[PDB]
């Protein structure tokens, strides 16, 4: 180790911790999170941007004087990749839309990118490498997203042989775009699922324990080379999910039955939206999509992290999508979501 | 008084103020135990922790006293004494144009009678004896922390608390709140040794062990 | 195996309570060594120590007797004990 | 010398009695706390930190010392009740953002020199 | 003057430089090094030397109240010259 | 290669050449990963299964207090005695004087400043030999202030 | 007397619970009594007439942005002054630290004499003034 990154102090704010990490997509959901533990310890954190600054303050207060740096990258350009990674003794890629854009499709975000952030990395001479795939990726899922996915977690896995990969389930917190697109169904009256969701189980993880899997994944030598699946202690299904999600926000559920080639329509229908889809067809397939059981892969315990229920930060993520009558209700009010017994 | 730089002496002062102090000390034997007089003409009574309420009592309302003004009711901290705090009065008479100081002692685990019977100022300085110095006042209206934050664990004036503190905080993004850490810094503050090894003040020498 | 490795007798300069160990060592003393030539028999001293025996034996083990207020002729036959039964 | 003005209670028997019933007003309070500051944890929670805390000086044996701890613990419940503290302020009892520090020889060898 | 280093990184008048394994030189990426480019080092010494006409020489700085303080140089040494130790000036004796 | 730590960076014992014990302090800890000494072995012993019965300082001078109490009385010299019996002891064996002179490992200045691993480091030291082997021509340096 | 109405606590002394400080900074502190040594670069003796207590030094590292000396001990800059050794061990003892008392380092009399220097038949005379 150069004299530099030998780790001092007691693992506080201004200590140092070690790592040198540059951070790919640190702007959006597990970004902010794995920004912020980083920083909790005395990281160097390199922060490529592709957005407008004022979108990064939020990670100003997260780390000491200098420890985070902010670089301006394209995805196209691999210049602007090597110049966030030559320094850096970590390369954690979290880049991903869920909606496809005139510019950025689903090939170009899930393959096209990550590979070139792969190859760079190699070359330049970084020693651990990080990537986020989905624990629902496969060459035969009928939604574009998980293609992809599939696709390109074997390219990085041949640019990068030591890589570790992650592969979570879907993942809940107070920017999560999962229980929060729940409580949103509320504004179209009721609630359109497909066969009741009584087809589809889900093992959703909380964002926190995908943080501290990926923190441990750094600091941990044995978990190179590996892939994981970070899932949810329990399995629901989507109904008795969607159910929970409305019991702790409070609001009227009134799930009604829609065929899958309907709501694919609606899909396309939102999908004109110039902005953020409210929803898109990939996200109908993904979330009417049983989480896969991949006993062989090791999971977060072996990382050494305890999944949370989602019963303990349910609350957390759904007490703003209440109304003022039921903004005080506590955390024991409302009935647990039954869990499938696996 | 015709040296230019050297303050001139006001032996009238000194006089008046003997005067007075030994005839505080004739009043109340019972609680006075040392009364001095320093060079430039402040009086201080000494006493027994048990007197402050009949001492400050007599203060207040004997008519060649009138000291109807609390100016202030601070405590010093001296971890070399056994009752490691003194507290000190500060009187103010406008009648006769005087001030007087009364000083007692305590230690951790003993109170002091609040003096919010004689002196309804003295109210909030008490409060901030407890929260800075950790000193008791019995039969206070109401005893709380004055300054420091709620919850703020010590009593940040006593000598062997750490001028830094124990704790530090900042804006936790993960909880959306305000969490306290143990203390770092990025630059320790750095403990110079001016003390001079040359005696400057003969008249205050110590007597030798 | 499992034999004696070492000897400690800890003992004051000028306590009462050692007079007997001071004895023991001035006059029985060198035979004990001439009998045990590769035996290692410390003898440290300190002042105000209650006097004690502290036997070492194979991988680490120790035994601790007191020696307070004995005699000289005491002093012997705990040694002898510690020489001839090894644990 | 060992002759010293007490601050509330003659013995060790007067200064439990007011534990016990600063633990019952506290014991009390938790419900309230919880509802009041929108706190995610549960009642149940609150009353194990409570009775932690109130673990930390079950050693004690001064009952000078011991009516101080009180009135120490009196003043916290009237912060918490007419809500002179925060949300932050009640959180910072259950330190959520401190990383579990290692306790054994060898893990704490591993990081720095701290006894 | 200044000098750079094989990874192109400018060495400051303290000889300070990143070492070419040293994360730190991120800090620089899309910014810059600054460097002071007048070396006190080199412009001390492109100064004449001062003769005189005796033993012992003062300087002050320069500029009187404005300098630093007066100091006295001997210059008995003629294997050498004085420096004032303030502000590096240096005298020599003449061969008187 | 396990890093220890230089006297500078440890409170530890040592006992003179009287025998008085005496102790450190720690000014600076030690650099990079480096660690305290004893804390190696009890870091080792652990690991083979051979755990130690101390883990703090205070405990590994209560087993020094054990194995010689005089090595926790610090700054107290401990007399030793017996002197009689020790001579008795020596005289058995009867070993043969060599005839070669009592030369000492040092005989002039340029031996004493480079002795030990500390020394040997020190580029003062290095200047030092220098000095009193070459004279002053080639160690002298120009000074000002 | 004093007729406040006492009562008799024979326990000794121990603040720890109500002073504030962190279980870390009591258990494992070491605190060092002692009468300051003389800074031989002086002759003044004024420092050395009062005792202190000082906490054993802790990591210092170095600062990445600037270099400068960062620390994690709250407690490294403390010094307490006290007036005899008696003083300062009761005041590490109510607090729960565990302290190393170092007695006082007192310089012995010595025996000077001016005539000495020109002894007639002794080595005390000197070659120089
Ligand atoms: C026949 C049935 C037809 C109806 C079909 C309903 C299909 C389901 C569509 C659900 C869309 C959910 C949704 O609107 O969430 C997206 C967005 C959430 O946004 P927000 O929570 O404010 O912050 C995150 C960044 N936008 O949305 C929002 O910003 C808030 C909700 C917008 C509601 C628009 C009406
Ligand atoms: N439930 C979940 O959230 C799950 C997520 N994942 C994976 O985890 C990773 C993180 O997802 P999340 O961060 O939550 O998604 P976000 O949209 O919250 O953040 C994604 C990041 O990708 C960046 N990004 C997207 N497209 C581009 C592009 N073309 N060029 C550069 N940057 C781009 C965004 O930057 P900008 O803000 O600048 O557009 C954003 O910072 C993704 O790979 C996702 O697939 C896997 C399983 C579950
Ligand atoms: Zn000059």
């Amino acid at each position: 180790l150069h004299h530099a990154v030998i780790p001092h102090g007691k693992g506080g704010r201004s200590s140092v911790s070690g790592i040198v990490a540059t951070v790919f997509g640190a702007t959006g959901f597990l970004g902010r999170y794995v920004v912020n533990h980083l920083g909790r310890m005395g990281s160097q954190v390199i922060v490529p941007h592709r957005c407008e600054p004022y979108d990064t303050m939020h990670l100003r207060p997260m780390g000491d004087l200098g420890q985070i740096i902010f670089m301006d990258w394209n995805g196209r350009d691999k210049d602007s990749i090597r110049r966030a990674v030559e320094h850096s003794s970590v390369v954690i890629n979290l880049v991903g839309r869920e909606w496809e854009t005139q510019n950025f499709d689903f090939e170009d975000v899930f393959v096209k990118i990550p590979q070139a952030i792969a190859q760079v990395s190699k070359e330049a001479g970084v020693e651990k490498f990080i990537h986020i795939s989905h624990l629902n990726a496969d060459i035969k899922s009928s939604s574009k997203y998980l293609r992809s996915k599939a696709v390109g977690e074997k390219e990085v896995r041949e640019t990068f042989p030591e890589a570790t990969i992650i592969k979570p389930a879907e993942i809940f917190g107070r920017e999560d775009r999962f229980l929060n697109y729940f409580a949103n169904i509320r504004w179209f009256g009721g609630v359109p699922l497909i066969s009741l969701g009584k087809k589809t189980v889900k093992q959703p993880v909380y964002i926190v324990d995908v943080t501290k899997g990926i923190i441990n994944a750094i600091k941990d030598p044995d978990a190179r080379g590996k892939t994981f699946a970070f899932v949810g202690p329990s399995r629901y299904l989507l109904f008795d999910l969607v159910q929970y999600v409305f019991a702790v926000a409070h609001r009227p559920f009134l799930p009604y039955p829609l065929p899958h080639f309907a709501y694919r329509w609606i899909g396309r229908l939102f999908e004109i939206s110039p902005f953020e889809p409210w929803t898109t067809r990939d996200k109908v397939e993904r979330i009417h999509t049983t989480d896969k059981i991949l006993p062989h892969l090791p999971g977060l315990e072996d990382l050494g992290v305890e999944a949370t229920p989602l019963e303990l930060k349910a609350i957390e993520v759904l007490r703003r999508h209440r109304t003022y009558r039921w903004l005080s209700s506590e955390i024991e009010d409302v009935q647990p979501a039954k869990t499938i017994p696996t | 008084d015709t040296r230019p730089t050297v303050r001139p002496r006001n032996d009238v002062a000194h006089k008046q103020l003997s005067a007075f102090g030994e005839y505080v000390a004739e009043i109340l034997p019972k609680y006075v135990q040392q009364v001095q007089v320093s060079c430039f003409n402040e009086l201080e009574i000494c006493i027994h922790p048990d007197g402050v309420i009949p001492v400050l009592t007599f203060l207040r309302d004997h008519s060649n006293a009138q000291f109807k003004s609390l100016a202030d009711l601070t405590a010093v901290d001296i971890p070399t004494r056994q009752n490691r705090f003194e507290i000190v009065y500060n009187l103010l008479s406008l009648r006769f144009n005087s001030r007087i100081r009364v000083k007692t002692y305590t230690d951790e685990l003993t109170p002091i009678e609040s003096s919010v019977p004689v002196y309804k100022a003295a109210n909030w300085y008490e409060r901030e004896i407890w929260d800075m110095f950790g000193v008791f006042f019995a039969n206070h209206p109401d005893l709380r922390r004055i300054l420091t934050d709620y919850g703020f664990e010590g009593h940040p004036f006593r000598k062997d608390f750490p001028l830094s503190g124990y704790v530090e905080l900042r804006y936790d993004d993960e909880v959306k709140r305000v969490v306290a850490e143990p203390v770092e810094l990025a630059q320790e503050f750095r403990k110079f040794d001016l003390n001079s090894p040359w005696e400057a003040f003969p008249a205050y020498r110590q007597p030798p062990e | 195996k499992l034999g004696l490795r070492e000897i400690r007798i800890h003992l004051c300069q000028r306590s009462p309570g050692s007079q007997g160990v001071r004895d023991f060592i001035e006059k029985r003393y060198v035979e004990l060594k001439k009998a045990n030539p590769d035996l290692p028999i410390l003898i440290r001293e300190c002042s105000d120590v209650q006097p004690k025996l502290w036997a070492r034996y194979a991988f680490g083990q120790e035994k601790n007797v007191s020696l307070n207020n004995f005699s000289a002729d005491q002093v012997t036959r705990a040694l002898e004990n510690v020489l001839s039964s090894k644990a | 010398s060992t002759s010293v003005k007490p601050i509330f209670s003659r013995d060790m028997n007067e200064a439990k009695r007011r534990v016990r019933e600063l633990y019952r007003a506290w014991y009390r309070e938790v419900p309230n706390t919880v509802h009041l500051f929108q706190l995610d944890i549960s009642v149940k929670q609150g009353r194990d930190k409570v009775r932690e805390m109130f673990k930390k000086n079950a050693h004690i044996t001064d009952p000078r010392v011991v009516d101080l701890l009180v009135i120490k613990g009196k003043m916290e419940l009237e912060e918490t009740i007419k809500v002179w503290k925060q949300r932050t302020h009640v959180m910072r009892f259950f330190h959520e953002t401190e990383a579990p520090r290692p306790k054994d020889f060898l893990s704490k060898f591993y990081v720095g020199h701290d006894p | 003057g200044v000098r750079t280093s094989p990874t192109g990184e400018k060495v400051t008048h303290t000889g300070q430089v990143y070492d070419d394994g040293d994360y730190r030189k991120v800090r620089f990426v899309g910014r810059q090094k600054e460097v002071n480019e007048n070396f006190a080092i080199d412009l001390i010494a492109e100064q004449p030397v001062s003769q005189v006409g005796s033993r012992v020489i003062s300087c002050d700085g320069g500029g009187g109240a404005l300098g630093h303080p007066r100091v006295y140089i001997n210059l008995d040494k003629e294997t050498k010259t004085g420096t004032c130790g303030y502000c590096g000036l240096q005298f020599r004796q003449q061969h008187h | 290669i396990l890093p220890g730590a230089a006297y500078t960076e440890k409170s530890a014992t040592y006992v003179n050449t009287e025998g008085r014990a005496q102790q450190t302090k720690v000014a600076v800890t030690p650099p990079g990963l480096a660690r305290e000494d004893w804390k190696i072995i009890r870091a080792l012993s652990e690991i083979a299964g051979m755990t130690l019965p101390y883990d703090t300082l205070d405990q590994v001078r209560n087993r020094l207090e054990e194995v010689s109490p005089n090595l926790v009385r610090y700054d107290d010299v401990e007399g030793a005695n017996y002197f009689q019996q020790a001579s008795e002891l020596s005289k058995l064996v009867n070993q043969q004087l060599l005839a070669d002179p009592l030369v000492p490992p040092q005989l002039t200045i340029k031996d004493f400043y480079m002795t030990d691993s500390i020394s040997r480091a020190s580029q003062t030291m290095a200047k030092c030999v220098k000095a009193v082997t070459e004279g002053a021509h080639a160690v002298e340096e120009p000074s000002i202030c | 007397t004093r007729d406040t109405q006492l009562i008799t606590v024979d326990e000794k002394l121990d603040i720890t619970t109500i002073t504030g400080v962190p279980e870390e900074h009591i258990k494992t502190r070491k605190a060092r009594i002692f009468v300051p040594a003389r800074n031989n670069m002086q002759s003044g003796v004024n420092n050395t007439k009062k005792w202190k207590m000082e906490f054993d030094t802790r990591e210092r590292w170095e600062n990445p942005l600037m270099g400068w000396a960062s620390t994690a001990d709250p407690l490294s800059n403390l010094v307490l002054t006290f007036s005899t050794k008696e003083d300062a061990v009761a005041f590490a003892e109510k607090n729960g630290w565990s302290y190393d008392v170092e007695e006082r380092k007192v310089p012995k009399p010595k025996s000077k004499s001016y005539g000495a220097n020109f002894s007639w038949n002794k080595r005390t005379r000197v070659s120089t003034k």
